[PDB]
């Protein structure tokens, strides 16, 4: 918790949360990969339980849910990338935002798996299609919404 | 089956209701929100005039056209027959 | 108007929250206008151009909130001997009326609140309620709350509804702490209960094992048991 | 056609569905031996899910195999 | 039962109250003091915000009711580009 309250980022914007749903993630091979491997949900589990910001954005604009769905095993181990993403939302990790390179998470799946986990764990709410509309359209909403509505149409 | 708003002056009233529902259902329901006899109000489509015989589906009002995200828009007219009076919603920007 | 945001003072918007928050506090009566217009207050007061003064109006409330139960905790200070009716009187006037305005505060939470090491209205106010009133007068309300639930295993049939409304009166300080809900009531009240039933049982087995040879002494303990 | 359907814990689902029968009515029988109700298992039949009768011969009617369902609740 | 919405120039609005306690600040409103003994209209006064935004809200609570929990194609919610604008700031006072 205080290692996390210390806002740890590296140099591609990644968190400990981040590098935790990140696949590409070495590991140490003496004596370490046999048990440490990654991605690894329970660690991000426990990234929950230490509330961990779900909704931090990386260098590429990318969250944790998105990179998590970018993990091309989902049969060789399946729970390891369904009991993190269920584990991701729950504490408020929105699944409507969007990166900087405008991709939604459900757009960067390559995988049925992943992207109809994803689906299940989607809630829909007004303020996301709204926002999304509005960013489709590009209407000036500067100085004229809440700097709140303005920090989540940013994250559409 | 069908998703549509009673548009009647200043309230509208959304519903839900299937094909084979029949205008009475509604004329029941319409009574029991806004407290006028069925002889009184007279249900529109869009300017054409109904009758209650006719099922909620038989006058053009299919699940195609009548969606949850846009319902139709169903006149009403409350006697004292008084005409449909249905003014429009706020100017949007 | 609308939802667009503008530059209010907050002087004399908070000061008629205030005497709206106040009957909303005491059980008292207001109007749906005046309560459903103070939802687009607290809107309007938290997003106020330039500089949302949420913080501002989280700090006065947290004001407002300690000095209404600490009045109340003098107030139940007076009634020396029946603090226990008082106190859950003035509870049952504050739990609800604290549900009340953690609802009315909703967009307080959801904006502000969980999206800056914060806590929540309805937590906090009853924060306020243990913090200011539980626990500073707790040795008092411990030791009557034992000697009436004493009497009441003697021979007495007391207010039911007071010890009842009060002892819950703990457990539901702490609905907000994921964590160990039932912790405070854990040992504010069990612990001297249970120590207090054990002497009080233990006494009372010494008294009848010369009171009742050992056939009728299996009766008497299940009748004191059942009972 | 037995079936070796994984689960959470890669358990066992008992379908004994031919691949001429819609998923419907064969991940009715394979949740049965593994206890959630029919219509409640989202079964993934590695890289697509069933939707109607979603007849087993479309999922390349595959013998066994490991069809890692999700488990996701309200979907009845 | 039904609820009842005030908006800003007349307008009025009648929804089933399980469709209007979707969105956060009306469950609010109806959960404020007073048993609400007459339990048929329990109205609620939007003045700050206009009444097309507030039938495009009551088009969204049918949606979403509609559409809840469900897997097939989810199809798109039409939003009016004049109105996105306004109904983005209803649905942050109008929470989910």
């Amino acid at each position: 918790y205080n290692l996390i309250h210390l806002d740890p980022r590296t140099r591609e914007g990644f968190t400990l949360l981040h590098l935790a749903v990140n696949s590409n993630t070495p590991v140490d091979d003496f004596h370490t990969n046999d048990v440490c491997s990654f991605p690894n949900a329970l660690v991000t589990k426990l990234l929950l339980d230490c509330g961990a910001e779900v909704n931090a954005v990386d260098n590429e604009g990318n969250s944790a849910l998105h990179i998590i769905v970018q993990y091309n095993r989902p049969i060789s181990d399946f729970l390891t990338l369904h009991s993190i993403i269920i584990s991701l939302v729950e504490a408020g990790a929105h699944t409507d935002m969007t990166n900087k390179q405008n991709k939604t998470p459900l757009d960067k799946s390559t995988t049925g798996v992943s992207e109809i986990l994803l689906k299940t764990q989607m809630k829909m709410s007004l303020k996301c299609l709204a926002a999304r509309a509005v960013r489709a359209n590009d209407i000036n909403y500067q100085d004229q919404i809440p700097r709140t509505l303005e920090e989540f149409v940013g994250f559409h | 089956d069908v998703f549509l708003m009673i548009r009647r002056h200043k309230t509208t009233i959304f519903t839900d209701a299937k094909e084979s529902s029949t205008v009475f259902e509604l004329k029941r329901i319409v009574e029991g929100i806004l407290k006028r006899p069925p002889d009184e109000q007279r249900l529109y489509k869009d300017d054409q005039l109904l009758d209650d015989g006719k099922t909620l589906g038989e006058c053009g009002f299919t699940s195609q056209t009548a969606r949850p995200q846009a319902p139709a828009t169903v006149g009403l007219a409350f006697r004292a027959f008084e005409a449909l009076c249905i003014e429009p919603f706020s100017s949007p920007p | 108007t609308s939802l667009k945001p503008r530059v209010v003072d907050f002087d004399e918007t908070w000061n008629k929250l205030l005497t709206t928050i106040k009957a909303v506090v005491m059980l008292e009566y207001v109007e749906r206008a005046t309560w459903n217009d103070r939802f687009s207050d607290i809107y309007a007061l938290c997003v106020a151009y330039p500089e949302p003064l949420g913080e501002r109006l989280y700090t006065e409330t947290k004001i407002f909130l300690e000095n209404h139960v600490r009045h109340l905790h003098k107030r139940v200070l007076e009634s020396e001997e029946q603090v226990l009716v008082m106190y859950h009187r003035y509870w049952e006037e504050y739990s609800k009326g604290a549900d009340y305005m953690d609802c009315l505060y909703r967009y307080l939470n959801t904006q502000f609140i969980k999206k800056n090491p914060l806590m929540e209205i309805g937590e906090l106010a009853l924060d306020m309620w243990r913090k200011l009133m539980v626990e500073p007068l707790q040795a008092i309300l411990i030791r009557m709350l034992l000697r009436e639930i004493k009497n009441d295993r003697g021979g007495e049939d007391p207010n039911q509804k007071v010890i009842h409304g009060v002892i819950n009166s703990f457990v539901h300080v702490e609905q907000y702490k994921k964590k160990f809900p039932l912790k405070f009531y854990q040992e504010i009240f069990e612990s001297p209960f249970l120590t207090e039933t054990g002497e009080y049982y233990k006494q009372e087995a010494s008294n009848l094992l010369q009171e009742s040879n050992c056939s009728q002494y299996m009766e008497k303990v299940l009748g004191r048991l059942k009972d | 056609m037995l079936i070796k359907v994984k689960t959470l814990t890669g358990k066992e689902i008992e379908i004994d569905i031919e691949p001429t029968d819609k998923v419907e009515r064969i991940k009715e029988r394979v949740e049965e031996k593994e206890g959630i109700p029919p219509q409640q298992q989202r079964l993934i039949y590695s890289g697509k899910q069933m939707n109607d009768e979603k007849t087993a011969a479309d999922y390349k009617i595959l013998g066994g195999s490991v069809l890692h369902l999700v488990l996701a609740l309200r979907g009845g | 039962m039904y609820v009842k919405l005030i908006s800003s120039d007349g307008h009025e609005f009648i929804v089933k109250r399980e469709h209007a306690l979707t969105s956060g600040t009306i469950k609010a409103m109806l959960s404020g003091p007073g048993q609400f003994a007459e339990n048929e209209t329990n109205e609620v006064n939007f003045r700050e915000i206009p009444s097309h935004v507030l039938s495009k809200v009551c088009m969204y609570f049918t949606y979403k009711v509609r559409y809840t929990n469900s897997s097939t194609e989810i199809p798109e919610f039409p939003i009016a580009p004049e109105i996105a604008l306004e109904l983005l700031m209803a649905a942050n006072f109008l929470d989910c």
